[PDB]
Parts: structure tokens; sequence; C-alpha cells
């Protein structure tokens, strides 16, 4: 179905009053006093800002920000170089160099992120079968130096470390949709 | 009391003024200005903070790379960034601009505007979150309050 | 053999839009170092002008000469008008590329390459 | 030599040269062009600075990821500057003023900071060390500056020796204090010359070549305890290069003579300026004492370089004064400066 | 009538943070006075307050502290300094502040956060984490 | 019915393979090849030469009136000697139906312009000069649209690598956006994923 | 295991440190080298051996569907222990 937003149904209908009321909406603007008028009602309303570095956006556990690679309750790392983060980054912004530990285990010696190059799509944490690199709500790490953004295995086992609390809360709340 | 104290609290004044006025410019070239705009609009309002925009790049502080850096963009933004009058500063925002990004490695992309522009603080994300190019906003601001410009021209 | 034809019977009614292509860009080289202010000499100019011609003397087909004129054509446009700046035209020059070493001994000096 | 040093590339941005260096005048003219030669082929350049982080911009770029570390830094304080040197192969000397400040002389310049760096850099252990004197730079000359280079060129051989000393005439660029200060004796309207310019020869140089000469001679084998002369083709007189900058810029030309003394004076209270001056005594010295026949030295064909010539590069650095009127004028009208041997 | 009331507010606003000292802590420091609710303090010094009668951008809100690790930020404030126990709070990812529903302790879990580190020292510079791959061959230390 | 395979009918097949008859007997001198697919997409396929003679056919008349160029693509096939396949996508709005006419070119054998059939083409067959390398007669501009300026190269074609032979960045030494050749700190990273397996038989190419 | 090296450089976890003539330890100065204190290999080290009865358990993380895929490992050694691929833990019978 359709229907005509700027089609008169018919013309022909005019007396000296409709021509007053035309000439009272010429000569007085009153199309614009209304106008006026809304603009004059959003004056007295409440403003939709907030002091942003004391109050801040609602987030969900969902957002995806700064990287992380995290650890079981054990402390031990959790990542195996199963190398397919890297498989689907469709911005080949990981590198893993892989070899086994002195203990006889599967685990890395590299892990970079380019996060000039990231697009924080969360296929990585959606491809890892452990849960081990995953993408938490930090988006306030902006830098003074390009090569500050191009991270290793330390600066996102620290981000871990640090982001453990709120990550492990965010896993909690969105597994059973995941 | 001291000439260098008096030449510190000068600068501090200095640094004040174009902190809380620095004025970027209309450029905004892909998805990243649509943040840039809601940051403009009412919840993360810049004009709260005296930063407003203006259209022309000499009646401008700061420049905002707000998306892609082609190659046949590049010579204009070195141009807008030379007609920009100096103390000028540069942000770069979202991946495709701190670094080539999604199109990294592609024929048509420079690899960061770091090579055309000098850029003095790096903003991430695709997009970064408005509320998170105002962080880095903020953050440039804090770079500007420790300039200490005249501080060293009174010891050279 | 046995192939269709672009703008050209032969190579000499090809030659002749060569010359006519020649000719207009020697013509403009004037007007271009002046209306964007190059720093070069009108000389070297059109010294560039017959190296990018001499560049592709060795052909023979007429199709791809015809093609190589078209594409002299529009880089012939956007130099007519101003839709490419100072850096798309000293971009020819190669202003900032040291010599590729075109002996042997330099390259063995420096890379594994031929 | 050190893995991490070896060459690997095809020469250019992203690869790497093993020309680990640290550049003490890069916040200049100079060193700009220095550090972008370093950058353009691949090498790490330590910058030190004491000026604030904005002036330092434009070193900022050109290198990539990493291979440009900057370092606050105090002529004052040692142990500033082998923290810099600590890490290098080479070494390179750009600090000199035009004028003395309230903190810092000719000799706290020229000599005593080229020293510093010199005993830091043989301790450090490191292969190479560029130092850039002047050409007319002699212990019997009338200018402060260049006496107090030719005791730094002394005493910088004496303490580390298989150092290398370039000596550059009269250097012209973008932002040089050469050329441009000639044109700038417009707003003034005329231009004074001792003798009228005569009796005076200058043979300057452009910056790109003693920026590739620095750049090789830290790669070269030989040049290892040798002076240069980065003097450029082409002396000129005076009064004639004066001429064919103020053709170049389309002005005028209102020449005058004006005794030293006077001239002199003028510099003085020109220098009376706790900014950047603009004229001083030893500039009007420096401008005023001709340049010495480098008959007696390699120069830059003897390390790689072609001397491009000023008639090929000025209307890139002139053409900022023209006005409307001739800016949209060409470098074939400008009937080029009459030559001399001597 | 309600005009009245409203200025009763603004004076319960302007007198429920001490006195003038505290007042102007706290206007020149967040431009803001709206008094909340205390729902706990941090280990640094960071308030977190709370109001829901406000709508849904500022029903929650923090006043950060003057030194969290010797920095003076009595000016100098960044949301950098909310740590991952009430950052999910204060991004409204819960109901559930952390002095009710705390989070859980493990041993690699830092103590102490840290506020972002961009041109300070100490902050982050990469490098290879790998090693050497082709070895070199040492020649012997005699000669023939 | 079953649910997780997409529903099938047969009405637009056979609607479309009767119009492919019709334009096969109605247009001999040019048609190649007309076929449907599985999905019903109708898919012409065209000596170069009857393009505009086509184009105009199914433009104008009335029981096909293909009056709106949907796309104008290009497919680079370097095996084929006649490498690029150059696609038409139309609709008709008075059948509620699509067609696709097809052609092939290569670097040396250019086809006719269809700017006196369909304006719309001007812009794609400028973008398939310059992505491709087919030149396209009786064109007014025919100048790029998409590369830079000052740039040799064709890239869309399957020979030409995805990171260039030229890169971009700001020189002091003479104040421009100079275009020095291509180093990258990290090299693309090819991905050999192809499976040694039949995962078709349906499409089994025999010896 | 943040034992330096005679240059004042800490060691990582991948046993990385520059040598002393590594030009590369610049990029360290008025700087440092962020490494992480908690090195796994001492920590899962720091964990005991859980005995069970059976020769053949299966192991996840702990949450099930937040810890790793489901694994069995066989018990029937007895001079050394079960292990993990995922995680490190061990396991014994009696
Ligand atoms: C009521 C509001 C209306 C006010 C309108 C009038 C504005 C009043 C401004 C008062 C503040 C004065 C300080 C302005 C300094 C701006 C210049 C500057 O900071 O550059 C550093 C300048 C220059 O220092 P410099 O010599 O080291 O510059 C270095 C040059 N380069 C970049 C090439 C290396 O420092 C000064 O000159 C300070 C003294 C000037 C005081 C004059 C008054
Ligand atoms: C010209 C005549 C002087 C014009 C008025 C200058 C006002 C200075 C001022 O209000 O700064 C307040 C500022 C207030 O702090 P602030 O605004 O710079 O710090 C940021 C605070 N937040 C994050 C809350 C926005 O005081 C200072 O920080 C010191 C700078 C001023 C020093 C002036 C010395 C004289
Ligand atoms: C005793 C017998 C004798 C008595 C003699 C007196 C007889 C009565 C005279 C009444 C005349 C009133 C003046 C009217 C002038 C305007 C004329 C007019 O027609 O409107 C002009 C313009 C036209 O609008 P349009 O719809 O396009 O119609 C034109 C078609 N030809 O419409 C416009 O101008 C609108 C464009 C301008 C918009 C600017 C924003 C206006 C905002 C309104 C602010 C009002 C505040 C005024 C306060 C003034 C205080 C000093
Ligand atoms: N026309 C020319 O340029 C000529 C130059 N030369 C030689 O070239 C070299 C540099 O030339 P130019 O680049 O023009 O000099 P500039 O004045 O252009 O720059 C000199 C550099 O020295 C640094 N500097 C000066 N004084 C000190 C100090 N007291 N402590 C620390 N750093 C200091 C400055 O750093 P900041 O700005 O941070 O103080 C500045 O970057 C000098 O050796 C000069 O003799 C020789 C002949 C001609
Ligand atoms: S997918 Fe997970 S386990 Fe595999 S390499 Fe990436 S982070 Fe490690
Ligand atoms: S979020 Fe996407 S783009 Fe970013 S690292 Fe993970 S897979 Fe790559
Ligand atoms: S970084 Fe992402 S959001 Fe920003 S311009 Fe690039 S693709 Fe768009
Ligand atoms: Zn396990």
């Amino acid at each position: 179905t359709y229907k005509y937003v700027n089609k008169k149904e018919q013309e022909s209908e005019v007396d000296m009053k409709s021509a007053t009321d035309n000439a009272a909406r010429i000569l007085m603007w009153t199309e614009l006093i209304r106008g006026l008028g809304m603009t004059l009602s959003y004056l007295f309303r409440e403003p939709a800002t907030i002091n942003y570095p004391f109050e801040k956006g609602p987030l969900s556990p969902r957002f995806r920000g700064e990287h992380a690679l995290r650890r079981y309750p054990s402390g031990e790392e959790r990542c195996i170089a199963c190398k397919l983060c890297e498989a689907i980054c469709p911005a080949q912004a990981i590198t893993i160099e892989a070899e086994p530990r002195a203990d006889g285990s599967r685990r890395t010696t590299r892990y970079d992120i380019d996060m000039t190059k990231c697009i924080y799509c969360g296929f990585c944490q959606e491809a890892c079968p452990v849960d081990a690199i995953v993408e938490g709500p930090n988006f306030e790490f902006s830098t003074e130096t390009h090569e500050e953004l191009l991270y290793n295995k330390e600066k996102l086992l620290n981000n871990g470390d640090k982001w453990e609390a709120e990550i492990a809360a965010n896993i909690q709340a969105d597994y059973l949709y995941r | 009391s001291r000439a260098e104290y008096v030449v510190t609290k000068l600068d501090d004044l200095i640094n004040w003024a174009r902190r809380s006025s620095l004025w970027p410019m209309t450029f905004g070239l892909a998805c990243c200005a649509v943040e840039m705009m809601h940051m403009a609009a009412p919840r993360y309002d810049m004009d709260r903070f005296g930063v407003v925009f203006r259209a022309s790049p000499r009646q401008a502080d700061v420049m905002i790379v707000a998306g892609t850096l082609t190659n046949k963009m590049a010579p204009a933004l070195r141009k807008v960034y030379d007609q920009m009058p100096e103390p000028r500063y540069v942000v770069s925002m979202g991946s495709c601009a701190n670094g080539g990004g999604y199109y990294h490695y592609s024929y048509s992309v420079v690899r960061g505007c770091d090579r055309i522009v000098p850029v003095d603080i790096y903003v991430p994300g695709c997009p970064p979150t408005a509320e998170a190019l105002l962080y880095g906003i903020l953050q440039l601001q804090r770079k500007i309050k420790r300039e200490q410009k005249l501080k060293i021209w009174y010891r050279r | 053999t046995s192939v269709k034809p672009i703008f050209s019977r032969d190579l000499n009614e090809a030659k002749r839009r060569v010359r006519e292509l020649y000719r207009a860009w020697y013509r403009e080289v004037p007007n271009t170092v002046h209306l964007m202010q190059l720093d070069i000499t009108v000389k070297q100019g059109r010294d560039k002008v017959r190296e990018m011609f001499m560049k592709n003397a060795h052909v023979t087909d007429p199709r791809v000469v015809d093609l190589l004129v078209i594409k002299g054509k529009m880089e012939l446009q956007e130099t007519i008008k101003v839709w490419k700046q100072r850096t798309h035209v000293m971009r020819f020059f190669h202003e900032t590329e040291t010599p590729r070493p075109k002996d042997f001994l330099s390259k063995f000096y420096m890379g594994h390459d031929p | 030599l050190h893995h991490a040093v070896i060459p690997h590339g095809k020469g250019g941005r992203s690869s790497v040269s093993g020309v680990v260096a640290t550049v003490f005048g890069a916040t200049g003219f100079l060193g700009r062009y220095v550090v972008n030669h370093l950058g353009r082929m691949g090498s790490q350049v330590i910058i030190p600075y004491r000026c604030d982080v904005y002036d330092i911009m434009h070193l900022r770029l050109m290198g990539d990821l990493g291979q440009l570390t900057f370092l606050e830094w105090d002529a004052r304080d040692k142990d500033s500057i082998r923290k810099a040197v600590q890490h290098s192969n080479v070494v390179i000397n750009l600090i000199g003023r035009e004028w003395e400040t309230r903190n810092f002389d000719f000799e706290d310049v020229f000599v005593n900071i080229p020293r510093a760096i010199a005993q830091a850099s043989k301790e450090a252990g490191v292969e190479r060390f560029i130092h850039v004197s002047h050409l007319n730079a002699s212990m019997k000359s009338s200018s402060k500056s260049l006496r107090s280079k030719a005791v730094g060129e002394k005493e910088v051989r004496s303490v580390f020796p298989e150092a290398i000393i370039i000596r550059p005439s009269d250097i012209f660029g973008r932002e040089d204090r050469f050329l441009n200060h000639f044109a700038n004796y417009r707003w003034f309207l005329a231009v004074p010359l001792v003798s009228l310019g005569f009796k005076t020869v200058k043979q300057p140089v452009y910056v790109a070549d003693v920026s590739k000469g620095i750049v090789n001679a830290t790669k070269d084998p030989d040049a290892v305890g040798k002076t240069f002369a980065f003097t450029g083709p082409n002396r000129y007189l005076l009064f004639h290069l004066v001429k064919y900058i103020f053709g170049m810029t389309h002005r005028t030309f209102i020449p005058y003579p004006l005794p030293l003394f006077v001239y002199s004076w003028i510099g003085k209270l020109f220098g009376l300026s706790p900014f950047e001056p603009w004229t001083t005594k030893d500039k009007v010295e420096r401008i005023h004492i001709s340049d010495v026949m480098p008959t007696d030295l390699p120069g830059l064909e003897d390390l790689g370089v072609q001397p491009t010539p000023l008639e090929l590069k000025s209307i890139e650095v002139l053409r900022r004064h023209r006005t409307y009127r001739w800016l949209s004028s060409e470098i074939e009208e400008t009937k080029p400066a009459k030559t001399v041997n001597y | 009538m309600e005009l009245v009331e409203v200025l009763k507010r603004g004076v319960q606003q302007v007198t429920g943070h001490g006195g003038l000292r505290g007042l102007l802590r706290v206007f020149f420091r967040a431009n803001d006075i709206r008094i909340g609710t205390l729902v706990g303090e941090d280990k640094y010094g960071n308030k977190y307050y709370e109001d829901n009668k406000q709508f849904f951008g500022r029903h929650r809100w923090v006043i950060y502290t003057t030194e969290m690790n010797g920095k003076n930020t009595f000016w100098d404030v960044d949301g950098s300094m909310v740590p991952p126990e009430w950052h999910r709070w204060l991004h409204c990812m819960t109901d559930d502040p952390p002095t009710t529903n705390p989070p859980t302790a493990r041993k690699f879990i830092w103590t102490n956060h840290k506020f972002n580190v961009s041109a300070t020292p100490e902050q982050y510079v990469p490098y290879s984490t790998t090693r050497k791959k082709i070895h070199e061959w040492v020649p012997p230390s005699t000669p023939y | 019915k079953r649910p997780t395979v997409r529903p099938r009918s047969d009405v637009t097949h056979k609607q479309l393979s009767a119009f492919g008859e019709y334009v096969a007997e109605i247009l001999p001198k040019y048609v190649q090849q007309v076929q449907v697919s599985c999905l019903d997409e109708l898919e012409i396929c065209i000596h170069p030469d009857g393009v505009i003679p086509t184009l105009t056919f199914l433009r104008d008349h009335t029981n096909a009136q293909f009056k709106s160029l949907a796309d104008l693509t290009a497919v680079d096939v370097p095996t084929r000697q006649n490498r690029f396949e150059i696609v038409y996508n139309l609709l008709s709005l008075r059948f509620n139906s699509r067609i696709r006419v097809k052609t092939y070119a290569d670097e040396l054998t250019p086809i006719d312009s269809i700017v006196s059939v369909h304006i719309a083409a001007n812009w794609y067959e400028r973008e398939v000069w310059d992505m491709f390398g087919v030149f396209f007669f009786n064109h007014p501009d025919l100048r790029r649209i998409l590369t830079d300026y000052g740039f040799e190269g064709h890239p869309f074609r399957k020979d030409f690598p995805l990171t260039g032979y030229v890169e971009l960045r700001y020189d002091d030494e003479v104040k421009r956006v100079v275009a020095e050749p291509v180093e990258l700190a990290q090299e693309f990273r090819k991905f050999d994923l192809n499976s040694p397996w039949e995962a078709f038989p349906a499409y089994r190419q025999p010896p | 295991g943040v034992q330096v090296s005679p240059s004042g450089e800490k060691i990582t976890h991948t046993g990385q440190v520059y040598d002393e003539k590594d030009y590369r330890r610049v990029r360290f100065v008025d700087r440092q080298k962020e490494v992480n204190e908690n090195f796994a290999i001492d920590l899962i080290a720091q964990q005991p051996v859980n005995e069970v009865e059976h020769r053949i358990i299966a192991c996840d993380g702990g949450g099930g569907a937040l810890g790793h895929p489901k694994v069995y490992i066989n018990l029937d050694k007895e001079t050394k222990t079960g292990t993990c691929g995922y995680c490190g833990l061990q396991f014994k019978q009696h």
C-alpha cells in the first residue's frame, strides 16, 4: 500500500474567512511563532548532558573494548597458542609465536596485537575455545604515541590481571547467550 | 617573587587559555566522524568544555582525523594542517588513522596519519566511543597544561 | 595476427596521434609551471615529457600505442586543469628516491637482489 | 657487529642501516634535514632536546615505528649525555647559536659542549663522531663564533681523535638565516653593505647536500680523521648575491655603503633583544668576511654528493617574500648572478 | 508555593557538603552540587554517590580523590582512575555494587590500580618477546 | 518443508526459461548460452558487438522493460584469454523481475558504451576502466574516478598486488607528500585455507 | 622468576632480555619494559595434586562452559602423574 504526502485532494473552495486566515498566517508569521515556542519549550527542559568524568554513559557486559589475556583461577596462563584468533582476525592484527615452555605445555612466546589494526569485532574471543583473550570494558586507553598502542603478551597479561574483577563478571552475565 | 615563578604562572595562564578554548575543525572523513557528532551532541557536549567547531582551518586550534586517510586525500590534509596557525595540535581518531586500520594492506591508504601530520594524541577504536574521544580531548588538554615554554625561554 | 583495431589502421596513423599528444604537452608545460607554482624550469619539464615518451618507444602494437595515447590525454586533462596538485606533478621527477644502482657490485654490497 | 646492526632492506623506510645515531642540534634548521635523511633509509635516531615538546613535532614523524626516540637533556647536567650516547655507533654535533645569551656564551656552546659530548662518546665506545664547524673557522679571526669554533675543532680532535669535522659555508634553505636574512632587509627601505658589498666573496651550499654528506660520512670507511669543506660551487660576490636575491624576490634594490663600525653598533642594539634577534655584531662580521678557497680539502664530490647550485633552489625559499604581481613568476626571469674565481 | 520549595532544595544542596571549603572543593572541581547517597568509598579516596530520582545518566556519579599514586589529581582528573570493581557499576552494567556483591579474590589480580600512563615514565614500550633464532658462530681465540 | 534449507519454487524458473528462449530466438546474432540457476536468476551471455542492441531491446521492448541499470561490474579471470567478464544487472519495474546480460573483453578488445541507453552507465564504465583497464568507445569523459590522479595501475586485476607498488608520506626536504616505493613493517600473511577434499560433487571437474 | 640480567633489565617468562651491546635498550630510557611478575610456571607448580579413585577422569577448568573443552586423562602410570593440555593440573589414583 502507498499514500501521498504532498498531494492536495482538491482545490477551489475559498471565502473571505479562509482568505483572512491565510492573510493572517502571512503578515503575522504565525507558523513561525510555533517554532519559537518549540525552542522555548526546549529551553525549559532538563538537558540530556552528563558531567562525563564524574558520571558516565551506560554500557552493557557485551561491550567490547580494550583487550586482555586471561588466566585460570590457579594463575595458569589460559592461552594455548591454537593460533586461530589470528586466522579469523580480519585485520591481521594478531601474531603468535609458540613453543613448549620447558614444563611440557603448549604456550606462547609471543602475543602481539596492533591495536591500530584491530577493529574491535569480537571474533577472537568468540573463536577462542578457552576464553583466554577477551575484549574488555576499558575505552579510556588513549595515548600520545603510536608505539604504545602496539601490544605484546606482557601488556595483555597486565590488562587481564587488572580487569579480571570486571571481565569475570561480564562473562558470567553474558554466557548462556554465547 | 622570582622571575622564574612569575614565568611559570604566566605559562599556566596561557595554557589555561589555549586549553579551555581549543577550536577544532569540521574535518571528518568516515564513520568516526559520526561519533564526533555524537560528542558534539547533547549527552557528551563539547561546548561545555569550550570546544566548538569552526569550518575554516585558520580559525582553528586542533584537527581531529576522524576517518580513513587515502592517498588521494593526503595532500589536502597536509595543506589544511599547514594552513592552521601555530599553536596547533592533531588528534588521530580511529584505527584507520592511528595506523592503517582495517584498510592497512590496501593500495589506496596511508598507513597512519603519522606519515603526513604530527599527531599529539591517539584515540583507538573502530569506532572510538565519543566517550573515548572526549577522554582523549581532555588528555590533550592535560598535555597543553604542561607545555613549559616561557620557562625554557627564560632558561635559554 | 587477425585482430581488431582501436583508432589506428596502422602504426604510422598512431604515431600521428602520438605527435599530437607530445605537442599538447610541450605547449602545456609553461602554463603548468606558472599556474601551480612549481619550482622547476620549463626545460627539464619538457625533458621529462620526452623521457616518459621514450620510456615506451620499444612498442610496436598499434593498440597499445592508442591506449597509451588515451592515458596521456587523461593525464594531460588532469594537468591542464588543476585536478592534480604540485605533489602529483613532481611525483614524476622522483625527487626523493635514491638512484637504483645499475651495477652488479653495488647491488652485491647492499642486498640479495639481482 | 651485532645482528641488530646489520643493514636489511631495499634502503628505505621500515628498513635497517646500522646508523644508530645521536643528533644534538636536531631541533634546528640543519638537524631536521639530517634526521629526515637518516630516517628515510632506516636508522634509529636518538634526539636529545631541551625545547618544548611542541617544537619536536615535525620530527615526531619521519621514521617508522620506534626509529625515533626522544629524551631530554641539559648541557649544564652531565649524566644526561652518557644516557644518550650509551647505545649508539655515531654522534652528530649540530649545536650552535648565532648569539650569546645570559646563560650560554660562545665558549659554552662551541667548545665545552662538544668537548663534553666527545668525552662521553670516547667513554661509551662509539665508533664515529661528526662535528660541524665553519669553513671560515680560525683562531685568527674577527668573530667570536669562528674563533670559538676553531678552539672546539681543536679540542674535540685532542680528546676524541678518529673524529670528523665538517666545515660548511653559509648554508641556505627554506628557514635559513642567510637568504631570508638578506630578503628581510626590505622592511627597512634599503640594504646596507660594507664597501658596497664588493671585496667580499660568498660560496653558499644547500642544506640537503650538507645532510647527505653527513649521512654518508657516518657510513663511509674513509672519512674517519678528516676535515671537509662543504662549500658548494659558484663562488658569488656579495653585492651580486643580494642582487640575485632581490631579483628572485622581485621587490627592488636600493643598496648603499656603510662602515663596519656603525653597522656593528646597529647589530649590537638589535642584539639587545630577549627573543631571537635579527642582526648582531658577529653576524655582521661573519657576513663581511670572504669564504676561503677550499682547493686543499675534499668537499662533497669526494663524499658522494653533487652540489646543487643556488640558482636551482633559490625560488623555493624566496617565493615566501614575493608579493602578488610577482609570486607566480618563474626562475628564468631573474638574470642570474655574476660569479668569480679569485 | 513550589518556588520556595525549590529554593529550599537549593539551600540543602549548598549546605550538604560540609561548609564553604567543602562546597567549593566540589563546585570548582566537578561543576555540580547534587547531593546523593554514599554507596561506598574506595581504597584510594573515590566516593561513588547515587541518586535514583535523576535520569539514566546521572543516577550514579563519582567524586574523585586529590592524590591517587602521588599525582595530585585535585585538578587533573581522568576516568582511568575508576578501578574495575566500580567501573562495572558506574557504567551501569549492574544494579549491584561491590559493597554487596563483591568480586572474587585471586592471587594474581592487581591490588593497586594504575591510571593511564601515556607520557610519564613507567609507561609501556613494546618489544619482541621472542629470542635469538639464528645463532652466530663464535670463532676461536687462538690462531692457526 | 525442511526448515534449515531454503524454500524452492518452480514457476519462476519456468518463466525465466521461457523468457530466455524468447531472447535467444529473437536476438540470435549475438546471444550465447542462456542459463537459469538453482536460485532463479536469469543470465544471458552476449557477444561484445551486441551490447547496444541487446540493452536497447531489453530497455525499450514492451514485454521486457528493463529500464533501470542496477550494477555494471567486471570480473577478471586470468585463465581465459578474454579476461574481463562484464556484467549488466537490470530490473524491469513492470514485471517485478531482474535479468543479467554478460559480455567478455580483453586488454585490447574494448566495448561500445551505453550512455546512449542507460546514462547510469557513465560512472560505472569509468570505474571499470579505472579498476580493470577496459576502454569504452564513444564515452563523454572516461577518466578515472576512484584512483588517485597520478596513479599507474588497474588495481582490481587479479595480477595486481593488494598492497600496491607505491606508498605515500610527507617529507620536509621538499615539503610535499612524496611517493616512495613500498616497504611494509609487516608482510601480509597469506593463508592457505582451501581444503583438499571435494565438498560438492555436483561441480566435479572431470579430466 | 623476575631475576635480572647484569645489564639491569628484567627477564620475562619467555627468557628474552636484550644483550648489553643491543642498541634496542634505548627505548627503555626514561621508560621501563612491561613484564608480568606473576609467572604461570611457578604458579601452576604452586598447586597440589588432586588424588582420585579411578583410572580415567575428566577435566574442565571448573566453571563448565567457562573453562576449556572436556578431556580425559589416564592414570595407570604410577611413576608419574596425569596432566591436562589446557590447564596444568595433576591427578593420581589410590
Ligand atoms: C487604520 C488602517 C490602516 C492600518 C494599516 C496597517 C494594516 C496592517 C499591516 C500589517 C502588516 C504587518 C507587517 C507584515 C510584513 C510581512 C509581509 C509578509 O507578507 O511576510 C513577509 C514574508 C513572506 O512570507 P511568505 O509566506 O513567503 O509570503 C510571501 C508571498 N508573496 O514573511 C517573513 O517576513 C518571514 C521571514 C522573516 C523571518 C524572520 C524571523 C521572524 C521572527 C519573529 C520575531 C517577531 C518579533 C517582532 C518584535 C518586534 C519588536 C520591535
Ligand atoms: N646557516 C647555517 O645554518 C650554518 C650553520 N653552521 C653550523 O651548523 C650547525 C647548526 O646550524 P643551525 O642548525 O643553523 O643552528 P640552529 O640555531 O638552527 O639550531 C641549533 C640547535 O642547537 C641547539 N642548541 C643551541 N644552544 C644550545 C644549548 N646551549 N644547549 C643545548 N642545545 C642548544 C638548539 O636546540 P633548542 O632549539 O632546543 O635550543 C638548536 O636546535 C652549527 O654548528 C653551525 O655552526 C655552519 C655554517 C652555516
Ligand atoms: S584462540 Fe585463544 S587459545 Fe588460541 S591462540 Fe588465540 S588466545 Fe590463545
Ligand atoms: S576484535 Fe576483531 S579485529 Fe580486534 S583483534 Fe579481535 S579478531 Fe582482530
Ligand atoms: S576506524 Fe572503524 S569507525 Fe573509524 S573510520 Fe575506520 S572503519 Fe570507520
Ligand atoms: Zn584442564
